[PDB]
RNA sequence: AUAUAUUUAUUAAUAUAUUAUCUAUAUUAGUUUAUAUUUUAAUUAUUAUCAUAGUAGAU
RNA sequence: UGCUGACAUGAGUAACGAAAAAAAGGUAUAAACCUUUUCACCUAAAACAUAAGGUUUAACUAUAAAAGUACGGCCCCUAAUUAAAUUGAAUAUAAAUAUAUUUAAGAUGGGAUAAUCUAUAUUAAUAUUUAUCUUAAAAUAUAUAAUUAUAUUAUAUAUUAUAUAUUUAUAUAAUAUAAACUAAUAAAGAUCAGGAAAAUUAAUGUAUACCGUAAUGUAGACCGACUCAGGUAUGUAAGUAGAGAAUAUGAAGGUGAAUUAGAUAAUUAAAGGGAAGGAACUCGGCAAAGAUAGCUCAUAAGUUAGUCAAUAAAGAGUAAUAAGAACAAAGUUGUACAACUGUUUACU
């Protein structure tokens, strides 16, 4: 019984309100391949260097 | 190819004095996500000795992992001799063992218990670790003094032993402990590690200048 | 000769040591910045010496470095950003879902511990009283959801 | 076997091949963009 | 009550529709407020936008 | 194997509410209790004085709860900056809610 | 597989006692060590200063001010465009970071108000939104100047 | 080894109770085992669980 | 078999979805939540780390901490491939557009330094898959520099004692268990003949960007209408025993379930045993039962010469002579069709 205040089935979720809904929103910074990089336009400075680093201009 | 480092094997004294690395010292080293205390011999920690210290790893004590992001060095204890470092660095991870596996139930019952009757936690942070290996410190040093004290000159004064933490409040008070007669005999001294350039970030080339400052020779 | 770690840390004690920055001063100049940060309250993981700040999303660790030292005079020596998720989040089954704004948090470790002030009791600060709003909401659900005999059954609000 | 799962989630294949670059680049892409807004559409794409 | 919403403004187009009810059901507004309040604070008076 | 017909009102209520065995039955079997002076079912034991036997046993032999010296040695100022308040889900602040969906044995009434 | 027909597998060779390398280690730990209690840390040995740059997040080093010590709005009024007109760059400069600075504090206060006590006053949001106002006067005042 | 009574002189011993039969280094990189090294790290007796009711013979 | 809304009958009936639980206390509020003890299940997983996915569901708002040295993305480079891009007039075509060349994008791939910790920038000059066989020699046991048999064929770092620039490094010599297993050159068999792309010095320089980090991830946290016995990629996966990741137990960990408590009628499903017969059953030995080694020997006819037949059937050696875990292991022959290994009707 995960909710000891529920002992019967009444509709209730596991966890949330809604299982379905828009999948359509914008694409955030936590979610996605381990390739993705959306970025938080917080780094404008310096080049990213032929091995794979940085030097801040 | 050299496959085995300095790290790899447990040094004892004799391999100590003929590398002459560091001087006689034990580094302790604290986790900032799980408030776990790993002890080391060296500077630097590697996973084998992550997997000799954490045996019993269970949902409270889970094993941590060797992301450097959030390991860093809390106490740095100086000792007069080698042998002084390498005996207190096997009562170190004695009591680790002892609080572990071999007595966990008389350490459980001096731990913090919230209600639900768990080990507090803010997190997967729970701060008893922390203290207890500050205090598992005190008495493993308090037993690595008593087994060897000349109490006269030998050969040459000895260096006082010392103790270097990062701030003073992760120690206790300085009067209900840490203030034995027999530490104010050899005077062990509260010493503060260098505070000025980034501490995580540069903590090596911190390491090591105190290091040469230890070995005053 | 030296390393180039240890020739960072020497940049930066001789920073401390002539009262001057420890770090290194970009050229892009802001004037008259429009960003405002937030104090947070320690967790249990953090020591005295730290402290945590809701800064703005677009904001680069070596900003809040330069933003503290001169507006507030504050010397930060290491900073460490945690940028947070945002919940799937809908007032009401009918409207769209979207999620909560991300937050971005940085940890700065300073040189003088800080202790935050004794939180006001509930009978000085007239704000500082979460009774009367939770009640509200006790009572703004238990009316939402009283849909028949249950009206007359007396509110615990 | 057992059916009922055929739409198996991947963020790269599911934004490439329906995201809104994936029809703003297009001919054909950018008329369904358009007759989507002209409905009123709120999401136009994915 | 933590939502983090006052530091953002994360759907305009949502919020934008909700706080610009039509006047004309204005009144279904109305009476759910009216109903989910305590009589210590409210005005039998109409709210002017 | 289905319904041919709707069943009407009469058949339907005089296969439920017809026959003896469907329809409970008077409890007759109450006494008074010896020591608590109220009611009780025959043959069996008044809960409220075995209840309250219980509460004299659970406080005569309760262990005493694991104070560590480490906290109380600990002034209020040490308290915060070391164990900071925390905020509960919405599943844990209803958990602790136990008076919503726990409650008591009621009293039963007294036999004269 | 452990049929019954199996036999035991030979013992494992052992170094002969006049062979063995003696170990690198003879001493070890100590077996007297009893387990002592955890010693909590002690805010006692700081020296947290009165000076901290901390405290300027602070109103008077209080955690939240309460609605006697927040300026009354009758009392206040945010800066006029032609007033500005009259300020040089360095006092526009000073009286901008000083806007920012108590819309830090202002911010604070909001925030520890809206995720913990949920209330609606928003004293300090109204008081927030009149430094803004004078934020973007500022800013006009200079263009227009330029 | 700890604690309580007795003897002896806070050491040692008797009685009782509780606890434990661990751990750590070397044998060329990792794991297991074996031996040596350090510590106090025991042998018996009678039970128990799992393997289809583990399986066979009885009942 | 009209559309929508509300409410009936079936009916308080079927069902509550692989399952081990019990007492005491939180709490004179508990089968269902928390703690302690007992019992049990999973244990080459129902454990521990991860990938993708997802209404953040997490130990939660005071919340998931990175210069790099096994930390990934980001960045350099490209494969398959893509492109309202580039080429009086590149070619073709009712429009749409297609073709060829360039350029750009595109990981599922490649990218020096590093615990004696390391330094990526600017300027100037010039490798498919696959095995470690045989001889030799050292060393060892019985025998007499000859002979029989035997572990080893190459590296992985500690100690002792010596020589070099001078207690830092190298070199030398001697000592140091067995079974698995790891990355690197070595050596070499077959044809099915085994990716693409992006320099060194000399000087100067480094104040270390942004994003990922919670928990679930053989599932109550993803795809399956469901907190669905279905589908879902990778590495460890204690010991004892074994050829073995089979099978048996289980150290540690996790776990014992939105259904409970009694008798277990007729009947149903999944299992255990069964006298005397032993296929009489049945369309039809369907189902069930049947194993006298698992190691070492031995092993016929036919035959395309291939221990194909063949793991040949029966048989032998090793304690077993009444039996006592689990797993592997289930006969012979004739005929029709097809050479054989394979593919096929997702769901008869
Ligand atoms: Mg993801
Ligand atoms: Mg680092
Ligand atoms: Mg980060
Ligand atoms: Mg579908
Ligand atoms: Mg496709
Ligand atoms: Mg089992
Ligand atoms: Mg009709
Ligand atoms: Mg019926
Ligand atoms: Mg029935
Ligand atoms: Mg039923
Ligand atoms: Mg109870
Ligand atoms: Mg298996
Ligand atoms: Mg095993
Ligand atoms: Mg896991
Ligand atoms: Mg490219
Ligand atoms: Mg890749
Ligand atoms: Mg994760
Ligand atoms: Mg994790
Ligand atoms: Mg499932
Ligand atoms: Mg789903
Ligand atoms: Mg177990
Ligand atoms: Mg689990
Ligand atoms: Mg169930
Ligand atoms: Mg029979
Ligand atoms: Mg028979
Ligand atoms: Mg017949
Ligand atoms: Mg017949
Ligand atoms: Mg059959
Ligand atoms: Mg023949
Ligand atoms: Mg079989
Ligand atoms: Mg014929
Ligand atoms: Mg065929
Ligand atoms: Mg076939
Ligand atoms: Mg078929």
């Amino acid at each position: 019984l995960t909710r000891p205040w529920k002992k019967y089935r009444d509709g209730e979720l596991f966890y949330g309100l809604s299982k379905v809904g828009n999948k359509r929103v914008p694409l955030t910074t936590k979610q996605g391949n381990k390739t993705m990089y959306k970025g938080t336009r917080a780094s404008g400075i310096g080049r990213h260097t032929k091995f794979g680093g940085y030097v801040i201009n | 190819m050299k496959v085995n480092h300095s790290i790899s094997r447990f040094r004892p004294a004799s391999w100590f004095e003929k590398t002459k690395i560091i001087p006689p010292q034990v580094y302790i080293f604290r986790n900032l996500e799980y408030g776990q205390v790993l002890y080391s011999q060296f500077p630097n920690f590697s996973q084998t000795q992550v997997d000799k210290l954490f045996v019993r790893p269970n949902w409270s004590n889970r094993k941590p992992s060797l992301r450097r992001d959030i390991w860093k060095c809390m106490c740095v204890v100086n000792l007069q001799n080698y042998k002084q470092s390498v005996h207190l660095y096997q009562n170190l991870c004695r009591l680790r063992y002892l609080r572990d596996v071999a007595q966990r139930k008389e350490s459980d019952k001096l731990r913090k218990k919230d209600s639900n009757g768990h080990v507090w936690y803010s997190g997967q942070y729970r701060p008893t670790y922390c203290q207890e290996a500050v205090a598992d410190l005190r008495e493993s040093l308090l037993k690595v003094f008593e087994n060897a004290t000349p109490a006269e000159k030998q050969t040459v004064p000895a260096k006082k032993p010392s103790i270097y933490w990062e701030d003073p409040w992760r120690m206790g008070d300085k009067d209900k402990h840490w203030n034995y007669d027999v530490f104010n005999a050899l005077g062990l001294e509260h010493k503060l590690i260098q505070r000025v350039g980034n501490i995580a970030r540069e903590e090596s080339v911190i390491l090591k200048e105190l290091a040469k400052l230890e070995s005053h020779p | 000769d030296i390393n180039v770690s240890e020739k960072i840390y020497k940049w930066t004690k001789a920073g401390i040591e002539q009262g001057k920055e420890h770090f290194k001063v970009g050229g892009n100049k802001v004037y008259f910045p429009k960003a405002r940060i937030i104090l947070l309250r320690p967790n249990a993981k953090h020591t005295p010496y730290q402290a945590k700040f809701i800064v703005p999303k677009s904001f680069n660790k070596l900003d809040l470095r330069d933003y503290l030292y001169h507006i507030y005079g504050l010397r930060a020596m290491n900073i460490t950003t945690q940028l947070l998720h945002g919940k799937f989040n809908r007032m009401n089954l009918q409207t769209t879902r979207f999620r909560e704004p991300q937050i971005k948090k940085m940890t700065i470790e300073m040189e003088e511990p800080f202790i935050w002030p004794e939180e006001p009791r509930p009978d000085e600060n007239s704000f500082w009283d979460s009774t009367t709003p939770d009640n509200m909401e006790k009572y703004r659900e238990e009316r939402l959801n009283c849909l028949g005999s249950d009206a007359n059954k007396p509110g615990t609000a | 076997k057992s059916r009922g799962n055929t739409y198996q989630p991947s963020t790269l294949k599911r934004k490439r091949t329906f995201g809104f670059l994936a029809r703003a680049k297009s001919k054909q892409g950018s008329k369904i963009l358009k007759r989507r807004k002209l409905k009123g559409r709120w999401f136009l794409s994915h | 009550s933590g939502s983090y919403q006052h530091l953002s403004n994360v759907g305009s187009r949502v919020m934008k529709r909700l706080g610009n009810r039509p006047k004309n059901f204005l009144p279904h507004s109305e009476k759910f407020i009216k109903k989910s309040t305590p009589e210590f604070m409210k005005s039998d008076l109409k709210e002017v936008d | 194997a289905v319904p041919k017909k709707k069943v009407s009102h009469q058949k339907k209520r005089q296969k439920l509410y017809g026959p003896g065995k469907k329809q409970l039955k008077m409890i007759h079997h109450l006494n008074k209790c010896p020591s608590c002076g109220h009611y009780k079912r025959a043959n069996t034991l008044c809960m409220y004085c075995v209840g309250q036997i219980s509460h004299i046993w659970k406080t005569h032999t309760a262990k005493e709860e694991i104070k560590p010296r480490q906290e109380e040695e600990l002034s209020e100022l040490d308290q915060r900056v070391l164990y900071p308040g925390r905020r509960d889900t919405k599943y844990t602040k209803d958990l602790k809610d136990k008076d919503n969906y726990l409650e008591r044995r009621v009293r039963t009434l007294k036999k004269d | 597989a452990r049929t019954k027909f199996t036999k035991p597998k030979p013992k494992q060779p052992v170094l002969p006692k006049d062979k063995i390398r003696p170990p690198t280690q003879l001493t070890h730990h100590s077996n007297n060590l009893r387990i002592t209690e955890p010693i909590p840390p002690t805010t006692s040995n700081l020296r947290c200063p009165d000076d901290h740059p901390l405290w300027q997040f602070f109103s008077n080093k209080k955690f939240i001010r309460s609605a006697d010590d927040l300026p009354p709005s009758s009392h206040i009024r945010p800066w006029s465009i032609p007033e500005l007109r009259h300020k040089s760059f360095n006092d526009l400069h000073s009286l901008w970071y000083n806007c920012l600075r108590e819309q830090n504090v202002l911010a604070r206060e909001n925030h520890l108000l809206k995720n913990i006590v949920g209330s609606t006053h928003d004293e300090f949001s109204e008081l927030s939104n009149s430094i803004r106002t004078t934020m973007w006067q500022i800013r006009h005042v200079l263009n227009e100047r330029e």
